[PDB]
């Protein structure tokens, strides 16, 4: 009973740290200022911007400041690098889940196709004060002011999952707790053509218990911190489905902004 | 048109 649940959480944690590197410890730490490492380089501006773009992870053709005369693309382009990769990392966790990697290869594909949005947007605000977002493994600090400040739909972007980083962050979950949260997001049996769903949810029951035994353990003074942490997953659903129809203006209205190919092939057919 | 999310899940480690 819960004694492998036990196990279960602890399995899971330890690959969340294997599998993401700026954990919600760390970036807590830099965002307190309860680190050693300096501050991170504050991103606010077009000057500010280009003066820490050697802060935001990006390998292309030419710098960060060449993709594009404009503020706004040259963050799309940064924020797709990072959604590249942040799609790589959530996938290598995903095959830590046990019993994912024994699933049908094409719903282990439908998972990951409607669950690494849903991550993102919750480890997102791991990385989230009310006023800014850590970027860059926490190399640098990107106000959520300026990005809202971003033409039209570029500016609109943000701001929802912001919103929803506040609320979530009040649930005070720790890293131990969002690794079998996220896991529990994954193992979803009710994604859209998954062939074969009662393995999927078998193993979901199972991340249920060890989520709901872990809060219980872990906030003893948060009583049904569980339920109120469920009813966040369909907040996620939202924020994909709205953030969808902003790539959606994107796409109808810029030039030369189609998506990595990694992303195309996960919004292809969302939905 | 191959998947790259195949790609991703079969790679090993
Ligand atoms: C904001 N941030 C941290 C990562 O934030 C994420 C915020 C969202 C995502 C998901 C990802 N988003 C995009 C994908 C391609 C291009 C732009 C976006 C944006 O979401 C976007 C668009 C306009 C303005 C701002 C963002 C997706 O849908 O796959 C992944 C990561 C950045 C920003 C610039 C550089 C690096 N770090």
């Amino acid at each position: 009973e819960s004694a492998d649940l036990r196990a279960l959480a602890k399995h899971l944690y330890d690959s969340y740290i294997k599998s993401f590197p700026l954990t919600k410890a760390k970036a807590r730490a830099i965002l307190t200022g309860k680190t050693t490492d300096k501050s991170p380089f504050v991103i606010y501006d077009m000057n500010s911007l280009m003066m820490g773009e050697d802060k935001i992870k990006f390998k292309h053709i030419t710098p960060l400041q060449e993709q594009s005369k404009e503020v706004a693309i040259r963050i799309f382009q940064g924020c797709q690098f990072r959604s590249v990769e942040a799609v790589q990392e959530i996938t290598e966790y995903a095959k830590s889940i046990p019993g994912f990697v024994n699933l049908d290869l094409n719903d282990q594909v439908t998972l990951l196709k409607y669950g690494v949005h849903e991550i993102i947007y919750t480890m997102l605000a791991s990385l989230m004060n009310k006023d800014g977002v850590l970027i860059s493994e926490g190399q640098g600090f990107m106000t959520r002011e300026f990005l809202k400040s971003l033409r039209k739909p570029f500016g609109d972007f943000m701001e929802p999952k912001f919103e929803f980083a506040v609320k979530f962050n009040a649930l005070e979950l720790d890293d131990s707790d969002l690794a079998i949260f996220i896991a529990v997001i994954i193992l979803s049996g009710d994604r859209p053509g998954l062939l074969n769903v009662k393995p999927i949810e078998d193993i979901q029951d199972n991340l249920l218990q060890a989520l709901e035994l872990q809060l219980k353990l872990n906030h003893p003074e948060s009583s049904q911190l569980f339920a109120k942490l469920l009813q966040k997953m369909t907040d996620l659903r939202q924020i994909v489905m709205e953030h969808v129809q902003l790539l959606q203006v994107i796409k109808k209205t810029e030039t030369d902004m189609s998506l990595h190919p990694l992303l195309q092939e996960i919004y292809k057919d969302l939905y | 048109e191959p998947s790259l999310l195949k790609k991703l899940l079969l790679a090993p480690a």
